[PDB]
């Protein structure tokens, strides 16, 4: 039993005989227990787990076991899932060091400096989080209403990197500065740090649990309200869940650290928001009911989403017992004039604080927030400067200076923020592969109204069908299609609906006329049909009737809340069913993740089983593996760390395998990995 | 007594961890940079760098820094081992 | 002939009194006197915050009768709002770049400033539809220049602390790397 020895099938299985000895048999046992635990035999399975159980047992330690003791003690065959972190990490490091990371060119790994830690000037302050905890949600609303300054939410840990780095920001980078945010910027209303694309993307692409992300941040940021975007009917998913699920999600999310639930619906249809709002209230947390903005209120030719529409909806939403009204301008369509008229009239209409969210795509985000802060807007959404601009939020640091000597200041420690922005500046360099390339102001968004995500995903879809060259026509169709469907609110997932439809029409060379004529002989994309079946809920002002029949055909249209039609779900049935599938008792959050994203959650578990807690790797490592002669330390617990040098990379054999030669904690380690080319 | 820190290295540090382990005590080890590849560092339940920037032997003599670690770690006791600080009154 | 005043400091910062509001007014007088047709304010570093822009354009318009042509840079993220402030204070002309070569250390967007003032008291005089179409050509053409592109550009308010114009910052990052001090550029900005 030595390093490098090929265990063959021919001879018996013995690796090593271990004796212990001591005056007292009790102590002979103690020593055996230590030794079995001390052994580190990697490469082949061993019976040690079994032996440990056996010397733990009171029948044995008494000296009374019989020949049937083992076969009659079922307890001896429950074995702890063994965590070999060294091994699994090296597997990962090897996989990436040889085959690269999926969906990014296999480049070579840059040498990166330690990212800059901020010099902060701290000031103790009570925080909305403190108030919420100590005195409840309504007490926070009072705190907001009695704040003169415009209050800021930091979208840097969610919408910012969703908008700019395809949602690939990683917990390891987050936790390196989380504390500095919590202490350096107490002035914040909240940090948006969950929901949106982060939930699936963390599982699906970063192989880290969003729940883990939340837990680990929640400890580091004890005085900062945590806010999440939340789709009224579907929480973080895209299937049609029954109401008991949504309530359950919320219970858990609330429990696990989330304070502020911005609740929206893709067609601003109140029935989908109602339960969730109540649910949030019931868990003692803050609930932002949200209106999504589309069109231009100061454009008389688009009267459908005129100033009245928003006022009326705001009334209705105030009526649900939401703590806060939120205006989510997904596409950055709020021009600054309109922002002043809109925030103004809504403040007249309802007494609940207004939280505004736009995107700086048009170049007009800062001036739009400025206008809105003149009209009395209570809270606005910003990103640190280094992850701000273009299709991100407007700059937190910039908006301070924009309102500096004005009637209303922004409530933020700008010196501290500028220092923190240095860390984010540095870290964003790790994400180069996901960067979207040259970004400048673009006002065409006013013409087509695609949110930043929809534009990215439709540029993808178009290239993969070889239409990348005619994207100019595709944008034009998106605009026509939107009008064809009655001029609708385009956010996820209604944005994809118009998306899919506009592609389909170009692809098959059909105009608006061609659809109305030969629609019945055409199979419209799934999304387009679900929309018109009412599976997304009911659009403002309902569907166009002729076109509905044409698209729907035989299929069963609903006109109420799709969640009523949802396949009933039992937590016990599913919890048991899952325990079998992953091989341990899942916590309530695992259950619910499984309900939300079943396939993805299982795939995440394979990845975990194969590769471990990749979460703990620095991002350049996580994405590029290692360089010859490179050394790294991976912290796994407080005081436990994997020191990993890489010393050689073998040539491949005939089976397309290579052997990588690491030193992990002063031990040579040979690791076999399939070179895939 | 739940946890013990060995204010030493190498064979004797490993000796003690063993003794600790057999008495159901958690262990804590300390190590200079220059000793980062020492077995004893990884034979303990948790281990902590000390003496930063100092000469390596000086680090194993840095009384304050050791205790800093003893405390941030949660240790109820310290085994000095032999040599180094084991005979030191201060 | 545009006679030009270069802007530095912060008129609304009482601790930087050297280039206070009076300084500019007095110089503007002198320049009007030279028979210049137009007064120009050249904010090289994009230091003109938007409140200051309104006070400054305002007081200069009170001081001299020649049109004011303002030029800033969108490095801080506040170019459009600064132009907005200035256009409320009556500024006659402003300097903009097509959107595809705008932003960061360039000028603020010509297309954006139109929409920023769209339903306001004072509009921007430009054919924005035509401008948006032209911006496509510039979008495309800028791709040819990829080798010279300066990399990921985002808003940066540190310019207010150091006051380096965009060019000076580029050339000093060069000089610093070529003397192996690229790693200590933070100290160089402080100096
Ligand atoms: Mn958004
Ligand atoms: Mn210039």
């Amino acid at each position: 039993a030595y390093a490098g020895y090929e265990v063959t099938p021919y001879f018996d299985s013995l690796l090593v005989k271990v004796c212990t000895f001591a005056n007292e048999f009790s102590d002979s046992v103690r020593k055996m227990d230590r030794v079995l635990h001390e052994f580190r035999i990697r490469g082949v399975k061993t019976n040690i787990p079994f032996l440990i159980n056996v010397i733990a047992n009171e029948n044995f330690t008494s000296g009374q076991a019989t020949t049937t003791f083992i076969d009659n003690t079922p307890s001896l065959f429950n074995f702890p899932r063994l965590r070999d972190r060294g091994t699994k990490t090296l597997h990962y490091l090897s996989m990436i060091t040889v085959n690269g990371f999926p969906g990014i060119e296999n480049t070579e790994k840059r040498h990166f400096e330690e990212p800059r830690q901020p010099l902060l000037n701290l000031e103790k302050k009570k925080t909305a989080k403190n108030i919420l905890d100590e005195q409840g949600a309504d007490a926070v609303v009072d705190y907001v209403k009695n704040t003169k300054e415009v209050l800021l939410t930091d979208t840097t840990l969610r919408d910012a990197h969703q908008s700019l780095l395809a949602t690939r920001l990683r917990l390891q980078d987050m936790k390196g500065i989380a504390q500095a945010i919590d202490q350096g910027l107490p002035e914040l209303f909240s940090a948006e740090m969950w929901g949106g694309a982060t939930f699936d993307v963390a599982y699906r692409f970063l192989n880290e649990s969003p729940w883990y992300r939340l837990r680990k941040l929640r400890k580091l940021m004890p005085n900062t309200m945590f806010q999440m975007l939340f789709r009224g009917s579907n929480a973080v998913g895209y299937q049609n869940y029954p109401d008991n699920v949504i309530e359950e999600f919320i219970r858990v999310a609330a429990h696990e650290g989330i304070d502020v639930f911005r609740i929206f619906d893709s067609l601003n249809w109140l029935p989908q928001m109602e339960k969730s709002i109540q649910a949030v209230r019931d868990n003692g947390k803050i609930a932002e009911a949200t209106i999504c903005y589309t069109g231009d209120i100061l454009d008389p030719s688009r009267p459908k989403y005129n100033i009245q529409y928003y006022k009326d909806l705001a009334k209705e939403l105030e009526a649900t017992g939401a703590h806060i009204l939120a205006v989510k301008d997904m596409a950055g369509l709020l021009k600054p004039q309109a922002a002043y008229r809109l925030i103004s009239e809504l403040k007249d209409t309802v007494d609940l604080p207004i939280h505004l969210h736009t995107h700086d795509t048009s170049g007009n985000g800062i001036i739009t927030y400025s206008g809105a802060t003149q009209a009395g807007v209570d809270i606005i959404d910003v990103a640190t400067a280094s992850l701000a601009g273009g299709t991100s939020q407007p700059s937190m640091q910039s908006i301070y200076y924009a309102l500096e000597h004005g009637p209303r200041h922004a409530s933020i420690n700008v010196k501290n923020a500028e220092q923190i922005d240095h860390y984010w500046e540095d870290v964003r360099k790790y994400y180069a592969p996901f960067e979207a390339g040259i970004t400048s102001p673009q006002t065409e968004v006013y013409m087509h109204e695609m949110p930043g995500g929809q534009y990215t995903n439709l540029k993808s879809q178009a290239a993969a069908v070889g239409l990348g060259h005619r994207f100019d026509e595709i944008k034009q169709m998106y605009r026509k299609v939107n009008m064809m469907f009655g001029d609708i609110i385009k956010v996820t997932p209604s944005s994809k609906v118009v998306g899919d439809m506009a592609l389909f029409m170009i692809q098959n060379d059909l105009t608006e006329e061609d659809v109305y004529a030969r629609g019945n002989e055409l199979n419209f994309p799934e999304s387009v049909v679900s929309f018109f079946r009412g599976d997304l809920g009911q659009p403002v002002g309902g569907f166009p009737e002729k076109l509905q029949k044409i698209i729907v055909k035989d299929k069963a249209v609903i006109t109420d809340r799709p969640g009523l039609h949802a396949e009933k779900v039992d937590f016990e049935t599913v919890k048991a069913d899952l325990e079998q599938k992953i091989g341990y008792e899942p916590g309530d959050h695992e259950v619910i993740s499984y309900i939300m994203y079943p396939q993805v959650f299982l795939d995440y578990q394979k990845m975990q089983r194969e590769f471990g807690a990749v979460t703990l790797l620095d991002t350049p490592t996580f994405l590029h593996g290692m360089r010859l002669n490179e050394k790294i330390e991976v912290q796994i617990e407080k005081g436990k760390t994997l020191s990993i040098r890489l010393d050689e990379i073998g040539e491949p054999d005939l089976a397309g395998n290579r052997v990588l030669f690491f030193n992990l904690n002063g031990q040579r380690r040979e690791v076999v990995i399939n070179d895939q080319s | 007594m739940k946890k013990l820190l060995v204010a030493n290295r190498g064979e004797i540090a490993v000796r003690v961890f063993r003794a600790c382990n057999e008495l159901g005590l958690s262990t804590v080890a300390v190590y200079a940079r220059e000793d980062e590849y020492s077995v004893h560092r990884f034979k303990a339940d948790e281990s902590y760098l000390i003496g930063q920037g100092k000469k390596p032997i000086d680090a194993y003599l840095d009384i304050d820094d050791i205790i800093r670690v003893a405390l941030e770690s949660g240790a109820d006791a310290i085994h000095p081992g032999y040599g180094l600080l084991s005979e030191n009154l201060e």
